[PDB]
Formats: C-alpha cells, sequence, structure tokens
C-alpha cells in the first residue's frame, strides 16, 4: 500500500524533477523502455550521466548503513 | 501478510503497529494491537503494548517478552547464558543482533542493544513502573501515570511540553493518541474487547468485522469508508485466500508449523518453497523453468545459494560474525574483517581498493581512509552531535541552537546557511548567506492544519498542492496559474491526467497491478503485454512492435523490431551477471574483452581497436588509441585527473587545478590559460581566457539577464514567469517570442492541432500517424524522410541528394554514406572519441567529468576550444595564439562561421551538425536548430517531460545530453 | 614415446639430437639427424641440420622447414600473416610461443622470439649461407666454411679459438664433432646415407641395424657395446612394441595421425587417451577407477580439467597470453595481470599477499616488491650482465673480467670471494679473502682427461672419484684412506654398496624399475610391494608390516603398522587439497580449525586449545595460550620478528637486533644482554652475556680447537683426520678416545659384530632381531625395554621402576606416567611449547626460527637461559640477576648439577632429560648420553648415513634435531 505520510524529504525529490509522475508509475514506463536504454554493461562510465537521464541544470548543488561501505551481496 | 492492513494472513489475528514519537536521534516508540490473547492488561488497555516490555517468568527458562511476542536454539538462534547467580544477567542475544538484560529481584530491563550504535536505557520507580527512557546517555523521554497504572503523559525530559496524551475512559480502554505531530485518532471496541472501527485523523474510517467468537476469531470484511479497499478473506484451515476491490484473489497455502509452501496469484503465477523439516529453506521454485537450491552447513549460515543454469554467491563467516567473503558470479573477491566489539576493520573492494577505518575511545567512527585519497574525517564533541565532517577537504562545520536540531552549516568558501524550525520538527525555512551583506536562494515552506505541505515558495515561483484528505496529490497548481488534477480509481491507482488545456492522459492496469496501456494526448494507444514473470515481451505500439525475448536468465539478448518491413535484427551475448562483450548487427559488430579482475581493456568496434590500461587501484592510465596513438594520465591527491601527457615530442602536456570546493578552476598547457570564478552558490559568473573576458549578471529570479563579452558584446535577455524566452537583444536586434506556458508558440503564424505545430514562418510540416514529421515544405524546398521501426531516420532526400545512415546494435551513428564522401565515427561509450573523413584520424578530448569539449588532435597538431558557461564551442585557437575558428549563436544556435580553416562539427553538447540536412544529432534524435524543438517523440511517453518535443525551458541555463 | 635415446616410437624414424656448445648467456647450438627423408643435403651432410635454417616457399606457401625438418590453421595454431607488401614479413607466430620473421630478397629470417628475454639475430652472406649470429645486439657466433658449402669452423667473434671443427671425407658426411669441451665422436654410415654405428668419445659404441628399404626403413636391434643397452623393436600395422635387455616389453597403439591412444605395461598397467577428432585430449583413463575429463571453450585453452571424485582447476585465459587466473580445488582463488606486450604486473597470491613487479626500459625485471618486506632488486650495467642483486639487504657486488664469467663477489662484511678458471669452463678454484692479510676456506678442483671431476680438495681432506668411461662414479676414495665401490648391473642400475671393511649393501629391482627389497649390512630383507598405480601399499618387512592405504585421493588414510600384535591403529582424513586436521589414534586426537581466508586459527590437541591470529599481510600476531595467557608479536622492516610482549604488566618485552647479514646479534629485554659476533665466514668466535665471556679459537682444519670461558674455564680438543673426538684436555681431567674411522669405538675393551657394539665400559648390551637393543646389563643394574611395531619405546623396567609413554598419531610423546605423577606436554608443530607436572604450566620460548632455548615462563615469573654456539643450556638466571640453575656437560652431555632451584629438563637440541632412564629424546629416537650414540635405528636405511647408530661426527660443531 501507499497510505504513508509524505515528509518534506519525499516531496523535495519529486518537486525538483521533470517527470511529474509518481514513483510507482514512473518505475514502470522506464522499465518497458529497454529498446534504447540498454548500454555497455560491466564498466563504469566517467560521464556521471546514465541513459535514462536527461534534462539537468547547470547550477552546482552540494546539499547534505551510512559509515561503512555497502557489500555487493547481502541477505 | 500485509495485504491492505498489517493483519496476518496465516491466522485471523488483527495486528497493527502505530508510531507515537519519531525523533531525529533514532528513538522509535511503536505500539501494536495483537488482537489474539489480548485479555491481558499491561498498563495501556486490553491488548496494547509499547515494545518495551521484556519480562521473565522465572530466572532463565527460555522466557522473554516484547510488543510482538547457554541453551542455544536451532529454530530461533537464541542463546541466553548465565553470568552471575547473585544478580541475574540473562543476555538473550537473539539471532537478529538483539540484546536484553533482565535483572532478578528488581525486574528491570537493561542494555537493549539493537546493533552497534543503537542503545537504550530505562529507569523505573520503587514499583514496577518505568519513568525515564534515555537513548544513550541523555534523558529523551519521561513518562507519568494517573495513580492507576496507566501512562497519560510522555515528555522529552528536557523542556516542559505535552507530546503524547493517552486519553482513557470508564471501560478500561484508550480512545486518543495525540502524537507529537498533533494528529489524534479515535477508536471503537466491541463487548468482547475487540476493535471494530478505526477513525483516521484525516477523516478516513476503517470498519473491522469478525466471524468467530472469543479471542480466536477471523478478521474478515475489512472495508474502507467509500468502498475504497473492499478486502475479502476466506480461510479453509491451513489455506487462506484474500481478494481486493478489483477481483484479485490470491491464495496462500500454509502448514501445521506456519510456513509458506504455495502462493497462487489470480493471473496464474505459482511459487513453491521446500524445507527439510529443520526450519530452513532448501529449494525455491519460480513460475518459470528455474529453481534455486540452498545449501547450509554447521550452524546454518546459508553457505551456498546456487541458482540453476548459473553460479553461486558462496557466503562466508569466520566463526560467528557477519559477511566477510562474497564470491560474486563474475569471480571477484571482496574480503572483510571484524573484531570482538564490532568496529569494522580493513576490507578489500572488488578490483584493488582497500578501506581502513579508525575509531576513537568511544564507539563512533573517526577516520575512513581509502586508496589514492577519498578520506573522510568526523569530529565529535562531548555530546553525541556531529561537529565537523570532511569528505575531500571541505571541512563543513555544523552549528546547533542549544537543541537537537541543526541551525547552521558553514562552508570553506564563505557561504553560511541558516535553518528556521518551529515548535515541532518539519523544518520551515532555509536561507543562504555569504561573507558580504547580501542574500540569495531563500526558500520558504508551509503546512496546513495537518502534517502535509501546502505551498513551496521558490525564487522562481510559488507552487501549491491540494490533497483529497488521503495524501495522494490530487491537484498541483503552478506559479503561472495553470493547474493539473489527478484522478484515482479503486485501490488508489492513477487513471487520468487532465491538464488545464483540455487534453488528458490515461492509464490502464491489468489484474496484476501493472501499467498496460497508455493513451497519449494526440490519441495514441499502447498495450504493454507482460510475460508470466513480470517483463515486457510485446510493446505493441499503434504501428510498430518490438517482440522482446530473453535467455531464461533475466537479460535481454534479441530485439526483433519491425512494422512490416525494415527488420532490425539485434542480438546480445549477456553472460551470467552482465558483461555482454558482444553486440552484433547487420552493419557493425562490437566486441569487448575483460581482464581477470573486471577491467575493460578492449573496445573493438568493427575493424578498429581501442585500448586502455589500469593501475593497482583501478585508475585508468595510458590509453592507447588506434593509428599508433597513446596518451598518459596522471592523478593527484583525492583521486582527480591532474595531468594529460601525449606520446609525441611536439605535444605539450595539459594541466588543471581545483579549488577548495572541489571544482575545476584553472587549466593550461603551455600558453592557453582558462580560469573560472564562482560566487558561492555554484554558478559561473566570470571567465577569463588570458586575452578574453566573459561576465554574467543574473536577475532577481536566478536567471541569466545580461552577458558581457569583451569583444564588443553586451547582450540582454528577459524571460517570463515560467522562464521561456520572451525578449532577447544581442546589440540592437530585439526579438519577440511568446508561448502558451506549455512549450508551444502562441504567435499568429502557427496552428497546433493537439500538441504539435503544423506551420512556422511559412514552412509547413507534415506529421504521420506515429508522431514524427516526414515532410517539410519551406521556400520551394521539399525534404522527404523515411524512418525505421526504432523511430530513427535512415534516409532523407528531396534536395537532389541521397544519404544513408548506418547505425549499430545500440543506436549510435556509425556510417554516413553521402555525396561528398565517407565519414566514420568512433565513440567512447557515450562521448565521441574520434572521427575519420578519409583524410586523417581526428580525435577529441573533453573535460574529465563533463561533456564540454577541450581540445582536438589532428595532423600531429592540437587545437583548443573556448567554451562559454553553457558548454558550446564558439571559438577554436591553436598553440600559437591566433584565432582559427569562430562562430556565434543568437537565440538557438546557427552556423555563423566567419573564418573556416578546419572542419568544426562540434555543437552544444555531444551534437553533430549536418551539412546536407541542417539538423543536430545528440545521441539518438534529430534536433532542428531553426525551430527550437525536435522532430520526433522521445521513447519515454510521460516520465520524461510534459511535452514530447520540447528541448528545454530556455536554451540559456539548461542542457540535454544523451539525446533524451 | 622415445623409448630408446636415438629412437622414435611413432615410426621407424631415427632421431638423434646433440648439443655442441652451450654458452652461459643462453645460446645453444643443437643438431638433429632426421633419418626419415635423408635423401636431401643442406650443406652439413646428408640428413643433418644446424637448427638455424628455416626456409620458406613463396610468400607463405608450404615449406617453413623447422630445425627438425591471417592464414590461421587450428590443428597447429599458426598466425602466419602479411603485414606489408613492400618487404615480406610472414611472422609465423606458432602455437608454442614462437615467432620467426622471414625476409624476402635476402632468403633469411630473424627475430626468433622463444620467450620474453630471448632473441636471435641472423646475418647471411650473398649466397644461402649464414655468416653471423647475434644474441640480442652484439655478435656471438661467426661461421667459417671451406668455399664449398660446408660449415668447418664456428668462432665466437671475440677471441680466435676453435670451438666446433667438423671433419668431412670423400663421402659427403661429417665424421667428427670436436665440441667446446674437446670431445671427439666418430660416425659411420652405410651405402644409403644411414648411420650404422655411433662412437662415443669415451669408447662406448652404439650399433644400428636397418631392416627396411628405401627412405622409410625401420630401425631394430639397437644394442650397445657389451650388451648393456639392447633394444628390440617391432611394428605390427599401427601397433608398436619395444623390449629392453631385461625382458620388459612395452606396447603402444596409436591412430593414423600420430597421436597416442593406448599404452600398456608388461606388468598390468594400462593407460587410455581419447580425442575429439581435432587433436585435443578429452578423456584420460588411468589404470585405476579414476578418470580425467577435459573441457574446452572457444579457441581451446583447456578451461576445465575435472578429476573424478574430486574438484577442478578452472583455468582462466583472458587473451592469447599466459594464464591469468587459478582456482585451487579447496577454494583458493588467485589472479594475475598482463599487458599488451608481456611484462606481467602485480598479482595476488593464494591467501592474502601481493607482488608488485617493475621493469626497466630494456624489459628486464628491476624491482619485485612484496607487502611488508621481502623486496628483491637488480642492477644491470650497459650490457646484458648482472652487476648487483639484493634479496633482503645483502647487496652483493659481482665483478667481471671482460668475459662471460664472474671472478669476484663482494659482501657487505669485509670478506670477498675470488673465482679462478682456465681456458674452458669448469671453474677451477674458489677462495675467500677478508679485510686483513689471511686466506681461509680455499677449495681446489681437478679434472681428468675427460670432462669429469677426478678429485675435490678441502681443508679437511681430499676426496677422489674413479670413473669407468660411463659417468657412473663406481669408486669413491675418502681422505682417511677407505674406499667405497659400486656395482652396476644391466641398464646401469646400482646393486651393491660394498665398502672397504667387508660389509655390503645389496639392492633389488622388479620388472618395473622400482626398488623392491634392500639387503642391509647385518643381513636384513624387505619386499617393498607396490600397487598398479605406483604408490606403496605394503612395506612387508621380515618381522613387521605397515600396509599403507589411501582414500582414492593420493593421500594417506589408514595405517595398519603391526607385527601381529600391538596394533597402532592410525587413521587420517584428508580433504580435496590436503589439510587433514584429523590426527587421531587410539591414544590421542589432534584437530585444526581454519579461518575463512585459508588461515589456521585453532589447534585442539585432545582437550587443550591454543588459538592464533593473523594480520592483513599474513604474519602471525597475538598468539593466545591457555590458562589466561597471551603473547603479542611485532615485526619490523624486511619481515622479521623484533618485539615480543606478554599479557602480564609485570613482564618486560623482549627485543632483538640483527646485523647487516641478517643474523641475530643482540638480544635484550630489561637487564639481560646476549651478544654474538661473527668473523665473516659464518661461525661464532665470541659470546657475551653482560657479565660473562666465552671465546673459541679454531685450528687450521676449520674445527673448534680451544674454548675459554671466563668463569675459570679452559678446554682443548684434538680430533683425528676425519673429525672424530680423540682427546679432550681439561684442567687435569684428560680423556682419550679411539674409533675405527667408521663411527664405532675401536678400543681394547669393545666388541662389534657387524655394526653394533657389544661391550663398553663394562656394560653389556643385548639386541633383538629388529636391530635395537632390548637388554642392558651394567654394574649391578639390569634394564629391559620394550619396542612397538614402529620402533618406539613403550615401557622400560628392570631397575625397580615402571613408566608409560603415550604417543600420538604423528609420533610425539605427550603423556608420561611415572612413579612421581603425571606429566603432560603441549607441542607446537615439531617443538615442545609447554609442560604440565600438576604444579603449574611451564612454557618455553625459543629463538625466532631456531631450536635454541631463550626463556621459560612459570610460576608467574620469567627465567632466561645462557646457551652457547651449540644450543645447549648451561645457565639459567632470573630477573633479579642471581644464579638460579647451573650445569656442565663434559664430553657428551652428562649433567653435573650442583645448584638447582627450578628443574630444567632442556638439553642439546629439543631433548628432554629423563630422571629414571637418563636418556635424551629429540622427536623419535632415544640418545644415550653415557654411551655417545642412539640405542635404536632410524627409519632411513642408507639415505641418512653409513652407520645407523651414529649421532654426529663430533658433538661440538654438529647438531641433529627432530631425531633423524
Amino acid at each position: 500500500c501507499e497510505e504513508g505520510l509524505k515528509r518534506l524529504q519525499q516531496m523535495l525529490a519529486e518537486y525538483q524533477a521533470q517527470s511529474d509522475v509518481p514513483q510507482e508509475v514512473c518505475d514502470q514506463i522506464l522499465e518497458a523502455a529497454k529498446e534504447s536504454s540498454v548500454g555497455e554493461d560491466g564498466v563504469r562510465s566517467q560521464v556521471k550521466i546514465r541513459k535514462p537521464n536527461g534534462k539537468n541544470n547547470i547550477r552546482y548543488e552540494y546539499d547534505l548503513i551510512t559509515f561503512y561501505r555497502h557489500i555487493n551481496y547481502s541477505d | 501478510e500485509k495485504a491492505g492492513d498489517p493483519v496476518s494472513l496465516v491466522t485471523g489475528e488483527e495486528i497493527l503497529t502505530l508510531n507515537d514519537v519519531e525523533l531525529p536521534n533514532g528513538f522509535v516508540w511503536s505500539r501494536t494491537y495483537r488482537s489474539s490473547k489480548a485479555s491481558r492488561n499491561q498498563g495501556l488497555g486490553y491488548g496494547w503494548r509499547h515494545a518495551f516490555q521484556f519480562e521473565l517468568k522465572e530466572v532463565t527458562d527460555e522466557k522473554h517478552n516484547v510488543t510482538s511476542w547457554t541453551s542455544y536454539q536451532v529454530y530461533v538462534g537464541a542463546s541466553c547464558h548465565f553470568l552471575n547467580p547473585n544478580i541475574r544477567i540473562v543476555t538473550l542475544s537473539s539471532g537478529d543482533q538483539y540484546r536484553f538484560e533482565l535483572v532478578e529481584d528488581i525486574w528491570l530491563l537493561k542494555q537493549v542493544r539493537n546493533g552497534i550504535f543503537s542503545t537504550f536505557q530505562l529507569r523505573y520507580s520503587r514499583n514496577h513502573r518505568l519513568i525515564e527512557v534515555a537513548h544513550n546517555k541523555r534523558p529523551v523521554l519521561e513518562c507519568q501515570y494517573d495513580k492507576q497504572g496507566r501512562l497519560v503523559e510522555l515528555l522529552n525530559a528536557k523542556t516542559e511540553q505535552v507530546l503524547t496524551t493517552y486519553i482513557y475512559d470508564e471501560q478500561d480502554d484508550l480512545v486518543g493518541a495525540t502524537n507529537d505531530l498533533g494528529l489524534t485518532e479515535r477508536y471503537e471496541y466491541q463487548d468482547q474487547h475487540l476493535i471494530a472501527k478505526r477513525v483516521r485523523p484525516t477523516g478516513f474510517t476503517h470498519y473491522f468485522e469478525w466471524s468467530g467468537e472469543g479471542s480466536s476469531a477471523k478478521c474478515i470484511r475489512n472495508f474502507g469508508d467509500s468502498g475504497i479497499y473492499d478486502y475479502r478473506f476466506h480461510y479453509e484451515g491451513a489455506k487462506s485466500s484474500y481478494s481486493d476491490s478489483l477481483d484479485n484473489e490470491w491464495t496462500f497455502i500454509h502448514d501445521e508449523q506456519g510456513h509458506l509452501l504455495e502462493k497462487s496469484s489470480p493471473t496464474g503465477r505459482t511459487w513453491q518453497w521446500h524445507y527439510d523439516h529443520l526450519g530452513r529453506k532448501e529449494k525455491a521454485v519460480f513460475p518459470d523453468n528455474s529453481t534455486t537450491q540452498y545449501q547450509y552447513n554447521q550452524q546454518g549460515q546459508l553457505i551456498s545459494k546456487l541458482h540453476s543454469s548459473g553460479a553461486q554467491i558462496q557466503y562466508g563467516y569466520d566463526s560467528l560474525g557477519k559477511l566477510v567473503k562474497t564470491v560474486s558470479p563474475d569471480g571477484d573477491l571482496e574480503k572483510a574483517y571484524y573484531n570482538s566489539l564490532g568496529q569494522r576493520v580493513w576490507d578489500i573492494d572488488a578490483l584493488g581498493c582497500v578501506t581502513e577505518y579508525e575509531y576513537d575511545k568511544h564507539g563512533q567512527v573517526v577516520k575512513r581512509e581509502s586508496e589514492d585519497g577519498k578520506k573522510s574525517r568526523w569530529w565529535w564533541d562531548k555530546q553525541q552531535r556531529l561537529v565537523a565532517h570532511e569528505v575531500d577537504g571541505t571541512l563543513l562545520r555544523y552549528s546547533y541552537g542549544a537543541t537537537d536540531l541543526v541551525n547552521g552549516i558553514a562552508y570553506p568558501d564563505g557561504c553560511v546557511a541558516q535553518i528556521s524550525y518551529d515548535d515541532y520538527g518539519r523544518r520551515t525555512s532555509i536561507r543562504y548567506f555569504n561573507d558580504e551583506d547580501k542574500v540569495g536562494y531563500s526558500e520558504e515552506y508551509a503546512y496546513d492544519e495537518f502534517s502535509r505541505v501546502a505551498q513551496i515558495q521558490t525564487p522562481e515561483g510559488v507552487t501549491s498542492y491540494q490533497w483529497g484528505a488521503l495524501a495522494q496529490q490530487e491537484a498541483v497548481i503552478f506559479p503561472d496559474g495553470s493547474h493539473i488534477s489527478y484522478e484515482y480509481d479503486q485501490q488508489r491507482n492513477l487513471t487520468k491526467l487532465v491538464r488545464s488545456d483540455g487534453l488528458a492522459f490515461e492509464f490502464w492496469y491489468d489484474s496484476e497491478g501493472l501499467l498496460s496501456g497508455t493513451v497519449g494526448f494526440d490519441g495514441l494507444h499502447s498495450q504493454f503485454k507482460y510475460d508470466s514473470m513480470g517483463r515486457i515481451i510485446r510493446k505493441d505500439v499503434a504501428d510498430r512492435t518490438v517482440l522482446y525475448s530473453y535467455d531464461d536468465a533475466g537479460f535481454l539478448q534479441h530485439i526483433k523490431a519491425g512494422n512490416g518491413k525494415n527488420i532490425v535484427e539485434n542480438h546480445f551475448n549477456y553472460t551470467l551477471g552482465g558483461r555482454l562483450t558482444l553486440a552484433s548487427n547487420r552493419h557493425q559488430t562490437l566486441q569487448y574483452q575483460y581482464s581477470s579482475f573486471g577491467h575493460l581493456t578492449k573496445r573493438i568496434q568493427g575493424q578498429f581497436e581501442i585500448g586502455e590500461e589500469f593501475n593497482r587501484v583501478g585508475q585508468r592510465v595510458s590509453q592507447t588509441l588506434p593509428d599508433k596513438t597513446s596518451f598518459n594520465f596522471s592523478y593527484d591527491t583525492n583521486g582527480r585527473l591532474s595531468e594529460i601527457r601525449f606520446s609525441d615530442d611536439s605535444l605539450p602536456k595539459i594541466e588543471f587545478q581545483y579549488d577548495v570546493m572541489g571544482r575545476l578552476s584553472v587549466t593550461e598547457t603551455e600558453s592557453f590559460r582558462e580560469s573560472k570564478l564562482y560566487d558561492g552558490v555554484g554558478r559561473l559568473v566570470e571567465q577569463q581566457w588570458s586575452g578574453r573576458e566573459k561576465k554574467y549578471i543574473y536577475n532577481a529570479q536566478n536567471r541569466i539577464s545580461s552577458i558581457l563579452d569583451n569583444t564588443a558584446g553586451a547582450t540582454h535577455y528577459q524571460y517570463d514567469t515560467l522562464g521561456y524566452v520572451t525578449k532577447v537583444s544581442e546589440a540592437g536586434s530585439t526579438s519577440t517570442f511568446e508561448s502558451d506556458s506549455f512549450g508551444n508558440p502562441a504567435l499568429a503564424d502557427s496552428k497546433v492541432m493537439s500538441d504539435r505545430i503544423e506551420a512556422y514562418a511559412g514552412v509547413r510540416y507534415k506529421y504521420d500517424q506515429q508522431g514524427n514529421q516526414v515532410k517539410r515544405e519551406g521556400d520551394g524546398t521539399v525534404q522527404k524522410r523515411v524512418f525505421d521501426a526504432l523511430s530513427q531516420l535512415v534516409e532523407v532526400h528531396g534536395d537532389s541528394s541521397i544519404s544513408h545512415y548506418e547505425y549499430d546494435a545500440l543506436g549510435r551513428r556509425t556510417k554516413k554514406i553521402t555525396q561528398n564522401g565517407i565519414t566514420e565515427f568512433l565513440w567512447e561509450g557515450e562521448r565521441l572519441l574520434g572521427e575519420r573523413t578519409a583524410d586523417g584520424f581526428r580525435w577529441y578530448l573533453y573535460q574529465p567529468e563533463t561533456y564540454i569539449p577541450l581540445a582536438v588532435l589532428e595532423n600531429g597538431s592540437i587545437y583548443l576550444y573556448e567554451c562559454d558557461q553553457v558548454g558550446k564551442p564558439e571559438r577554436l585557437k591553436d598553440s600559437a595564439g591566433n584565432i582559427v575558428w569562430s562562430a556565434s549563436y543568437d537565440v538557438h544556435g546557427f552556423a555563423s562561421i566567419d573564418v573556416e580553416e578546419v572542419r568544426n562539427p562540434l555543437r552544444f553538447q555531444g551534437q553533430y551538425f549536418d551539412q546536407e540536412t541542417n539538423l543536430h544529432y545528440n545521441l539518438a534524435r534529430y534536433y532542428d536548430p531553426k525551430l527550437g524543438r525536435f522532430i520526433q517523440q522521445d521513447p519515454i511517453s510521460i516520465a520524461g517531460g510534459i511535452n514530447h518535443y520540447q528541448y528545454a525551458v530556455n536554451p540559456i541555463q539548461w542542457i540535454d545530453p544523451t539525446g533524451f
């Protein structure tokens, strides 16, 4: 379900976006789009911009489980 | 379990957990219902706890309590060992890193450790009633009673204020909560002490019903207020079934122990779990023809998780600790080490990186060093509050206003922040400052009578939100004046997207709750048929299909798209865990060869070969390009690119420097020095080229208002309330534009049918049923373009010319058969590495992290660019100092070259100007420079933007790389 | 294949290869025969080659004749391609990491890359004859013909000397070699250009007979001079059979291509090989139930090598280079990293270590660094010769004499080494100088008319050898005067070991060439049975039997050592890669628990635990002990132990200090100071204990002549010509001895039957049939011992004392049951770590990597030892600085303790002093200090010495720990 309170942190992330679509719906349109989103896997790019990315501003922002490093596989 | 309500599906017991105080420190006070065996009274009512009750009936005979109620166990993993017969120390030490210390003859609960940094301390009275609840060492909660054994007041033990008000009545039951946020909810119980109606603070009401008698009934018919969640439950002993308000009947099959053995979906999906009568899974069957086999060892620990037709993970523990080894299916090892008091120690990363941690006398992290920089240091005061934090040398300082909330952040450059809270949390305002007396980028938030936001006051405008008493984002009002509503059907699913212009977007969901079918604004339609696992296999567009096909491993390996003709015939060779290393097509075949660690040292594209070498820490150095060319990279502290040297003796090395904030400031190789100056907010305002100057003056709406170029240039721009271009004057040529606040021209020269223009300044376009234009009649000129099934142009003719564009299996442009000659391109994953125009291999070098071009190497010579704050090359000079190439752009970007000595096809951001078509190609689309918008719709229907043809709001401070 | 030496088993082809000159740089000049197709002539006679001609036909068609006799061919793996059309560059690039760069218009080849640091440069004349050969950059070989097309002389282009002078005649065939050493071998051919008799330079001729006709003739009856190497060959269709002069016929069955399929033995062993119709093995069937299955991938590469009832290796190849990944059968994984041109880079080891390599501009290894020490460095000159080499800090200096031989070595201590040679190689003399005018330890060599060492000179004596023109060493003359002869039977196998006394040692061999039964000096017998696989399954001694067993893995599983009674009942259980950790028997059990990273963490010896931890680099630190005691180790540069701390706060840390040559020099913790100094040769001459002084004066024969101890001690020693102790001069207690120069006393009161004494100092000994003494009759004290089936003491009595010694699976003593009480031992590998005598645990700390005792912890206190150069303790002091324990060993180790507060059972080297029997025990045997030799024989029959009871030549400069 989605009957949960939406704090300011959950709204500031969707307000600064251009999709204007909730997450549970946005995660389905981008899922059924692998005809062009497929790229070179196994290597990390140096452009800090992925294929499902797009319009982005030029103003730099530096706004501020958390101390250790996440292992690849964890149950 | 957890279908619409936290009520369990194995039995009829009603379970629900509600939070009371959510402090930023990490203190959680949750209360559960536990309808079963709720005849007991623990001080809050019939069946009401606070997750702080952990009593023991005897001394140490497997007895413990909780809101969700040696001698090592095998089923639960608990091991409570005795320490002292005088004073009992049980030390439960549950399997999920829990800890509880019960005290005998006093009945106290000490040392509630839920991890490494999470502790809990209690303080009772002469009776069996606790009054103080501290987190680590500070009193954060103090409870009071009403001379009857019931908690009625709970403060923070720091300042006198009411936080939780438990209101009771004459039936020994609580009816009010009154949490810190101020949301009070009512309740209603039956004669048998069972809830039957729950009123939400917003106004929603959940009506509960029961089928059996006593304290072992079956909670069925749990419907909402306006028939929202019409849940229906049906039990048949060990089996259960639940149906939603949209006829979605799931069936679970349990056993005499209470495990999961079968879960049948209404569509037909089935799951099968197998055990070994030991309390651990052994076999996990999937709806498709695949099965996972687990393999345990002594004390379980799940030593193997082997998947069919694949590999294993091969977990590992030393004797009792946590994950210290993980053998990924690729074949890379990543070890770890832990001591006897937590405090994680050195751990090796995938390729070669190691991370060393260092703590103080307390249990807080102090230093975290990595290979070649990447060192973070924390500073803690006498309390448990963070003072300073350094990630790459910034040393951001924090400030507290004598409370547990942050009241300011100090930056090394001089920028000072200031937060403004209220009596509650939910920070209200945030403002930025600087060393000088000024202000910039001041935000403002506002809340309604509930705990939700109502309006956001941005320097751009003021956005408003309107909810429907359910927190579902019913309506959103833009600062201009338009509004967008949201319609939701049963189960709270978005259906309509009515805008303020008449058009509307529609969505359709199947029995599994997946989006299958979208109605566009112009009248398009889709199907989105999924398989029995959850992946799309047939897109079924109005005029084209894709026909996806996997390889029973979750990876795509074939894309046979076609609309009757022009078959694509794509193919992939994805291995177990990615690393396809093969992409074959009818035009170009790409191959890759990885190392033993996972380094990419081969980028063979067709007949050409590219290579790169790696260091011991994963850094890439000495990139060898084809045609006997090799570079050299040299890094510095904190892991950044510092020096780029070449192999030829007649090529000087390029050097860069960074500022304190961690951004490129100055760069020079032998005689060309570029310098950038920032104000503090993160925007370029001044740029020097050691001979040229550029300055930018912003307006009051955080937008570029005036640009001053020292080469006799002072251009001005004035936008509208939404930021669209309205007036622009380079020197004295004032232009006028107007839009309909949605990315469509509103002048008296165009005619938009539904969402696309049909004429612009005499030129008339013609769109097809797909959505892309194929004919464009200007001034006696006709251009007919034909497209494939992947929405890509292959041949544009009409102007006495024939061109053939041959792409690859990914979607990038590879071959251009034109009338002039043959041009070949070689990419670098996303960027354009080099090109060949049957005259010489000319390579390009961009910035280390962005798409802004820096230099071009050709004919054994280097030519350096002069890019503005946007990133578009406008000037190109040589090593001597004389200007070689120059151009200009007025409002959108047009070829205005005044001196042409070398072919310069570079454009705004990764684009390529066409000479026979006069369009731009960023990564996969075609943009019109003299129109402002594109010529086709992006693959993302609505999750990419509000308009399918709009490039950006204003082509001044907005970029759009990678095509879409 | 290749049963006989000049015989091929694929067909009747006669292949004979010979190396004429072997340069020390790596140059080799080989020549083959290739009797098949011997109707051609390449200038070196009919059917001969110089391994330096590789002609080719056309651009790249056929030919490419090798020394023996794209364009990618899989069956062989060749990449012969075309690089440029101007000059032909074929670049064969064969599969055996070879490469041959042929050139057109000159008819020659160069760039013969056989490895990484191996090349060959050719220079031909105007005709089809080569004149100069250079190794890397400088010429090394020069040809000289007789103006007729035949190689007559080969010079080194440096000094005018003859190296290989061929001799021809009127039949166009060489009749001589005249190699560098100076040996001449004759050759004779028949009328069809086929060799019929090969004459060796010693005189042993090999006759050859041919039974075929034409060019495909066969070769049978290839016998020797006096019927020593007779070989009968038979070819029936595709089957071949070969028999030696001992009735041992082996059979081979091949296919039509030439690959091996079936190989049988005349005893029952038979192997099987299967292919895949492409020249690659798929299944290998052994003479047992174990089979190996190979699994290839694209381009072969031999990915998997799965063995039956076991694990696989899983070889991983990234490109056409060498191996870059190895997976151990136990689970250990390791990787590598290669560049695009070789020059391997950092690679991780099995467990946790890395090795970083670094090369110079020429491509030679200049640095090889390991983690935390172990770094080797090389320093070369302008040429390709080594100048400096460092391993741990030695930094040796090599000196040359403008030749390819080193004639000087400089050490960082003062002493230098000087080598002396002659016209040829075979170094003549080696001398060791020093900083002062002296000469010590000078060796001299001498050779006979042939290239064999005739005598070896030593400051102790000269040892002569006699040869029988076959290089067999059938007579060895000792410096004393005795001689040992050898008797070689057919096929040159040693049979008898008769010495100059009369007692011999006979050997026996079965029909497979394995040793089966060795007759001892006294007349013992054995069988040495083997199975069909090759391992030993039954010892079959004349009295006892072991009957080893396996578990289908190649490791020992169960032992049945017992002569009918007293079953030992040993049993082990190995894993797929060793690590048994189950050393269990009927008396004791030992198990080892490892970590997750392949590191030992716990050693449970029946009921005790020790525990040990490791670091990230791999060193052992923080070794815990039972009874609440823990040690802490701390290393320094170059990976050496330098600090030892104790858990108790009242115990000071022990510190060590090494010298430049990496030897323990200074040892001190708080007030004790052991100081040792060397003279440069590697022998102790002086020792200080911060209050004491010991000096040793050697003689001219490199033996300890006089010993001066400052505590009123002055002793002298005089030995015989061999080294046996003859006279010991004390302050007036002078003793004299005498031996027969073989290890047995030869006094007037001794009696030896074959090799065991029967009377000494009025004591009689009575031995059993095995060989160890069982009865001892002294001066009124009769003693009787009992031995087990493994030649180990189990109980001794007769002197009114009965005790029991309990052993373990390895063979170490751990439990002593005597009249005093119960004594328990705790070992660490093969060294005694702790003892328990029911009055407190006593632990012993030795030197870092030797057996010399240093300290003892007991009764919560520490006591230090004072050991001499031998390693025997003589003084034990406390922390206060007073004399606590003192002793004195006169000639053999008999204690004369006059003051003893704490019992010190330590002895020469890892021996325990028994209070009941007065015998020492190192690890397996029992040494008698009153006699001077052991009381039983060692398991090694003849590979450990001539005398089975001798301990050492003289117990002043010789040690023998761990028993045998």
